[PDB]
């Protein structure tokens, strides 16, 4: 039994952006194909948007039960 | 004088047979809107020189779920009801083997019979009401929203399915006017309908504390 | 905590007591260290409830409850509120139930 | 750790950029570490060294060590000085290098630190989650007809459009030469595809009733559509920021990310077309023509005869004084209601008299937030001068200056300004002004402050509160505040004022735009396709479900009618549904001239799983069933009356595919408007709620005091009044109310007598007052008391008439308190009641000090303790009709009309609710009181909780600041559901 929304919350999506561009800029391996622009933000959105972020989100319920999420499910408004 | 004491007695009569619906009782629906004119012609229209006197206005209700609850509601005569006549009034609700019982009292009763009444809860339960509380039905005011108490396997589903505990659940005060009107002790569970106007209708719930 | 529950059960059990019957003066000695002030003026409001003075030394039932406050006394020339003293059937009773509620202590 | 400096305006940046000086940028450095993609920039930049701006301070190894300017390699953490495209906050903002000393940025929102983060994680968030009346003006320039730009000046401008496609539109005029307008530049500034309808300021009402009613004779309400100006004038209500703006539409439609483009191309486009239209302000805009300034001087004038002629009065002073005030406080409110309409007739004339050409007018008329007064003081008149909300007192002796004379009441003195301030002030009037001014100045010192410590005490008070993820809210130690936010559990922002359309129009009109009546067979022709014709007419069981559907939807109907009393049909629901199937109209390119394809059954069924598919609670438990359907009724409530059979067929005439890209977007948007979980609701809520104290700036408290007294739970207002209605009869007539009132009202022997005196009777047959003699010798014979128990001192008390009367008194019923209140042995005889000057005396039965001191002190301790009428607590009542909606009562006709009854109410300074509602023929289901105290401690926890957000609403809505529902509710349902009234943390 998995009930939360399919969406991503935008707090949820800063710090997935956040943790993700930490560990690539730290020379993580990347899954997505590579262009001649450099920054680490941007290779990390447009691999959000690719939908291969190597992350899954934990969700805690208020009791203090976890949520397991992939993110490739959660699919994105924006 | 007499005419406005009249009214008052009506209108209790009104409020509490009003309140025995609202708590589950078996109340017919011709009593429940007793007029001015009925409440003289069966009881009295001057409760001076006693014919009316807070005697045969008692009212005997039953349970719908179970018959045999009974709960009483006296009126006592004297205007500040003492520790003997509840002693009498519990020995009445044996003697018809019933265990549920409201008094409507003019003044109040002393702190010390208060406690005393409280204290033997368990085997009767007994409940003050003043007369200026039941001289109108609050939950009949625009600011009271609907209130219903909820059954204890309600209690327990509603807590497994919200996955919620006792004490995350917001609580209304056992000594709260609406908590006193249904007659909700510590621990249950009470189901509060009111009006929204972003969503219509919401339905909250308050644990008695 | 610290079994408090027993000290208002004794109190309230020697309330219902003082309002059975006539006291003997050893047994209201004994019982009023153990009862606050509230205590005994509530016995008072009860025993006046069912036409009895309030002072349990006297048993005699009251009589016609004048009804009304704020007696005036030419004699001594002075204005009493007597909301109190309609419980008592008599005067004398009314001031050696005030001088016993003197020196109740306050101690819980 | 950062260098401070004052901000400079630029409106070349974007409004997400910050301009920083060079210096102050290589002052201090962000810290990045090597990437292998990125080596050679950091490489290069480390080599250009500390001594130029674009390079690096410190380099940390992947041991520690701290190395001052030299190989780079992975793993080695180099700050270099900031450069373009960082992220720096004071709100993040994007940094770009300018070469003066000064910040700068946009003044388009609305001396201070920056700081720049050094990891990239905090970086990354802030990122991702973080036009003041200048460009106003113009804006509404740039829209006017007149506006022709010719080639040059139209690739000027075009050249500004960052989100310019490149084509250049054809002129709106080609011959005899090619020439643009304002519109079409700013159709072309406007992004995507906006429908919007916004009415003007200039606009006037009977446009729309008359002729010519979208022709827009007076260049009338703006209408916009496929995103592109077609028409009208844009004022502040039409782009700024408001409840459908074209700016709110935008962003609500396709985002925040492209409305600053939006803002950025406005700002650019103006500004350079400015450049060459140019605005200015000078005295020419001061001098109004002779006739308007002559009218204004006759106004005045007027008025000034008018109050000359009330002063001469008040010496006559027959006048009538009006109830509930005094001579002093009735004529001083007369006198400044004669000098406010005075000046404001003045300021409304001044403000017609700019025709077209006047500066002040471009202003006055899309500025006109807090322009209009300062105008009229310009050219009409300053007005009057008022200090505590009173005119100017008397200083002196009797006297405001010493240049006036004694007992000065005319328009002159007390601080009547009555030349404008072109015409320039009197040294009087300058000094009245002056006063006028410090008054001001030390409400503004005292505001903001005020304001700001209420500010960080509601921010304080559930700064916790957090939506968790089962879509509830819940605060630090997990109590449950809402099961669902805002009672729907879907976020603010996404929500837009709408009308149910159903609750309003009666019954006959309901059901004559809500039935879909299908017994015509010619209208349906005309509205519908013939195949969906002959189906509907035919077919039975499309007829069923359409009666069917329309009688569920008529039952939500009533629903609504007992949920929402009032007649409001002013709703906030998430979805626009009118500006949706507008959008899909526009889209699909959907001709009203032709039949539609579009089966009804087809969008009923259509509505039904839309319905089926917006889910705010999960599961098929059944009371979760229940909670989902607590949580989109009123949604779905206005679904079904708006996405109807009839309404889609009649007036939208929507096709299959437009219908179903309409539904598609319907469940979209509605699941994206979801209050998302881990959102800050309750700072977001503190903050909206503490935003509108910076403006809150029969006598009742209101305003800061009463939001201070609210968020408090002090036993003690400053003015508790308590709302009283009546039953029937008695609502209608003034005489059965002025009865209820009486015996409501606390009534004193003070009120009630006129004079008191004792007096020595040496025997009372002898009676030493003569008029009473006779009367005393009819009393005395046959005594019911003792004549030889009396005392030898009487008093003897004269009551007021007119006090006996209003309240409806009568002299046993003062007798019969005597004798409750003392006794048998306080003998009191009445004279009579229709006897002039009537009179009662009083003895003493004998039953130390003095006599005569004794009767005194009963005198003292009776004259305030008789309680003849009312409750003691309730000081006084005032009685009048409501003009308002708010306190009159409103009821549902026969017909369905909501028709309002104007009806006594009764507000009382004195607060006592059990005794009143207690009390015969008073209404015990509207009767209230804003003491919250009271309220929780008579009617319970959940009516204290609405009686709560109703003074909340009330207070912030009385100088029309509007604060979504969700924010006052999670501040009232915080600080209620502890099972009583609590104050906040402070
Ligand atoms: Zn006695």
């Amino acid at each position: 039994k998995r009930i939360t929304t399919p969406y991503m919350t935008k707090y949820e999506r800063a710090r997935v952006l956040g943790t993700r561009a930490l560990q690539i800029a730290m020379c993580a391996p990347v899954m997505v194909e590579l262009e001649g622009e450099t920054d680490p933000l941007l290779i990390a959105m447009k691999e959000l948007k690719a939908r291969k972020i190597p992350i899954i989100i934990r969700r805690y319920l208020p009791d203090g039960s976890y949520e397991d999420w992939g993110v490739d499910e959660l699919i994105i408004s924006d | 004088d007499d005419e406005e004491e009249t009214y008052r007695l009506w209108k209790i009569r009104k409020t509490i047979m009003q309140l025995c619906h609202d708590r589950g009782y078996l109340v017919t629906q011709d009593e429940l809107d007793q007029t001015l004119e009925e409440f003289k012609a069966q009881f009295g229209d001057k409760p001076s020189e006693g014919r009316p006197r807070r005697t045969d206005l008692t009212v005997l209700v039953a349970h719908n779920d179970d018959p045999t609850d009974q709960m009483f509601v006296f009126f006592p005569e004297e205007p500040k009801v003492g520790i003997k006549t509840i002693k009498v009034y519990c020995q009445r609700m044996q003697e018809e083997n019933i265990t549920r019982a409201l008094i409507v009292v003019q003044q109040g009763m002393t702190p010390s019979a208060k406690q005393s009444l409280v204290d033997m809860a368990p085997k009767y339960i007994l409940e003050q009401f003043l007369q200026q509380e039941l001289l109108i039905n609050i939950t009949e005011h625009e600011l009271v929203p609907e209130h219903v108490v909820m059954t204890k396997e309600e209690v327990t589903e509603l807590l497994a399915r919200y996955k919620l505990r006792e004490n995350q659940l917001p609580r209304i005060q056992a000594g709260d006017p609406v908590a006193r009107y249904f007659g909700i002790k510590r621990g249950q569970v009470v189901k509060i309908i009111r009006p929204s106007e972003t969503a219509g209708r919401y339905i909250t719930y308050r644990l008695v504390q | 905590v610290r079994k408090k529950i027993e000290f208002e059960r004794k109190a309230l059990h020697i309330v219902e007591q003082l309002l059975e019957e006539n006291i003997t003066e050893e047994f209201l000695m004994e019982c009023g260290r153990f009862i606050t002030p509230a205590h005994y003026s509530d016995v008072v409001d009860e025993r006046s409830i069912v036409k009895l003075c309030g002072y349990p030394l006297c048993q005699k039932k009251l009589g016609i409850v004048p009804k009304q406050k704020y007696k005036i006394s030419t004699k001594t020339n002075k204005v009493y509120d007597i909301t109190e003293r309609k419980s008592f059937c008599s005067n004398f009773c009314y001031q050696a139930s005030k001088f016993f509620e003197a020196q109740i202590p306050k101690t819980p | 750790f950062s260098a401070r400096t004052v901000i400079t305006p630029d409106p070349n940046l974007s409004i997400d950029q910050v301009g920083v000086p060079r210096s102050i940028a290589a002052n201090m450095t962000f810290a990045e570490i090597v990437t292998p993609f990125n080596i050679d920039r950091l490489q290069e930049l480390v080599r250009r060294g500390n001594s130029q701006y674009p390079g690096a301070k410190y380099i940390i190894r992947d041991n520690g060590d701290r190395i001052d300017l030299l190989h780079l390699q992975t793993g080695y953490k180099v700050e270099r000085h900031m450069c373009d495209g960082d992220i720096v906050i004071f709100m993040g903002h994007r940094v770009r290098i300018l070469p003066w000393s000064t910040f700068r940025l946009n003044l388009s929102v609305t001396e201070m630190n920056l700081h720049l983060p050094q990891s990239l994680e905090t970086r990354a968030e802030i990122q991702e989650l973080a036009i003041v009346q200048d460009t106003l003006t113009a804006v509404r320039k740039f829209t006017k007809r007149d506006v022709f730009l010719e080639r040059g000046e139209v690739m000027n401008l075009l050249m500004f459009l960052s989100t310019w496609d490149g084509k250049v539109p054809q002129p709106a005029i080609l011959k005899p030469r090619p020439l643009w307008t304002g519109k079409q530049i700013f159709s072309l500034i406007i992004p995507g595809h906006i429908n919007c309808i916004r009415t003007h300021s200039t606009h006037p009402d009977d446009e729309d009733s008359g002729p010519y009613k979208h022709i827009s004779p007076g260049d009338t309400k703006v209408v916009v559509e496929n995103g592109e100006l077609i028409m009208g004038i844009l004022c502040k209500k039409s782009l700024g920021t408001s409840a459908g703006s074209l700016v709110h539409i935008s962003y609500l439609e396709m985002g925040h990310d492209i409305t600053r483009l939006f803002y950025s191309n406005i700002q650019t486009v103006i500004n350079n077309w400015l450049l060459i239209e140019g605005h200015t302000i000078g005295i020419g805009d001061s001098i109004a023509d002779s006739k308007t300034y002559q009218d204004i001087q006759n106004t005045i004038k007027k008025a000034k005869q008018d109050v000359i002629e009330v002063i001469e009065k008040a010496h006559n002073n027959e006048l009538e004084p009006t109830p509930g005030n005094t001579l002093r406080q009735t004529f001083e409110n007369q006198v400044n209601r004669i000098l406010n309409d005075a000046r404001d007739k003045t300021g409304s004339s001044a403000q017609k008299s700019l025709s077209e050409y006047n500066n002040f007018k471009s202003m006055v008329v899309s500025g006109a937030k807090g322009s209009k007064i300062n105008i009229s003081q310009v050219i009409a008149v300053v007005g009057q001068q008022n200090v505590e909300g009173k005119r100017i007192p008397f200083g002196f002796k009797h006297r405001t200056l010493p240049h006036f004379i004694k007992d000065d009441y005319g328009p002159e003195s007390r601080g009547f300004v009555e030349n404008s301030y072109l015409a320039g002030l009197t040294p009087t009037e300058f000094f009245f002004h002056a006063m006028g001014g410090r008054e001001g100045l030390i409400d503004t010192a005292v505001k903001t402050a005020e304001t700001g410590y209420i500010q960080r005490r509601l921010i304080k008070s559930m700064e916790s509160v957090m939506v968790k993820y089962d879509a509830t809210v819940r605060n630090s130690i997990n109590q449950v505040v809402q099961l669902r936010y805002g009672e729907d559990g879907l976020a603010g922002e996404s929500v837009e004022f709408q009308n149910l359309a159903t609750l309003k129009p009666s019954n006959k009109a309901f059901e004559k735009k809500f039935r879909f009546d299908y017994t015509n067979e010619r209208a349906l022709r005309r509205t519908l396709q013939e195949d969906l014709v002959k189906d509907v007419l035919s077919n039975a069981h499309i007829q069923n479900e359409l009666e069917r559907e329309f009688e569920r939807m008529r039952e939500d109907r009533e629903v609504l009618r007992v949920i929402f009393p009032t007649g409001d049909s002013k709703v906030v629901l998430p979805c626009n549904l009118l500006r949706m199937i507008w959008n899909a109209q526009k889209i699909f390119h959907i001709n009203p001239r032709l039949p539609s394809d579009l089966h009804p059954i087809k969008v009923v069924e259509g509505v039904k799983e839309l319905s089926k598919k917006l889910v705010i609670v999960n599961g098929d438990d059944p009371l979760s069933r229940q909670a989902q359907e607590n949580a989109t009724l009123l949604f779905n409530i206005h679904l079904r009356s708006t996405l109807c059979s009839r309404r889609m067929a009649e007036e939208f005439r929507l096709s299959g595919e437009a219908f179903d890209w309409l539904l598609g977007e319907i469940e979209s948007k509605f699941n994206q408007a979801i209050a998302h979980p881990g959102e800050m609701v309750g700072a977001l809520a503190a903050q909206s709620l503490g935003e509108p104290a910076t403006q809150m700036t029969k006598n009742v408290t209101l305003g800061v005091p009463r939001l201070k007294e609210l968020i408090n739970i002090s036993k003690k207002p400053k003015t508790p009044s308590l709302t009283v209605f009546l039953l029937g009869q008695s609502a209608r007539d003034a005489e059965r109310a002025k009865d209820i009132l009486c015996r409501l009202e606390h009534t004193t022997l003070r009120k009630v007598t006129a004079n008191t005196a004792i007096y020595y009777d040496p025997n009372p047959q002898s009676t030493v007052v003569a008029e009473d003699q006779e009367w005393v010798n009819v009393y005395y014979e046959m005594p019911d008391f003792d004549v030889a128990r009396i005392s030898p001192w009487l008093l003897r008390v004269e009551l007021d008439r007119k006090h006996m009367t209003d309240r409806k008194l009568t002299m046993e019923q003062i007798a019969e308190k005597i004798n409750a209140g003392f006794g048998d042995d306080l003998n009191c005889i009445f004279n009579d009641d229709n006897a002039e000057k009537l009179v009662l005396r009083i003895r003493i039965m004998n039953s130390k000090m003095d006599d005569d001191v004794f009767l005194r002190c009963i005198e003292s301790n009776m004259l305030t303790d008789m309680t003849l009428q009312g409750i003691e607590q309730i000081s006084k009542v005032y009685m009048h009709l409501p003009q308002t909606d708010n306190k009159k009562k409103i009821i549902i006709t026969e017909d369905g009309e909501f028709k309002a009854l104007q009806e006594w109410i009764l507000e009382t300074d004195g607060v006592s609710l059990m005794r009143v509602l207690s009390e015969k023929d008073v209404d015990p289901v509207r009767t209230t009181s804003n003491d919250i105290v009271e309220i929780f401690t008579v009617l319970g926890i959940e009516a204290v909780r609405k009686a709560l957000e109703r003074e909340l609403y009330h207070v912030i809505s009385f100088d029309g600041s509007y604060v979504n529902y969700r924010h006052l509710a999670l501040l009232c349902d915080t600080m209620t559901c502890r099972g009583h009234l609590m104050a906040i943390t402070r």
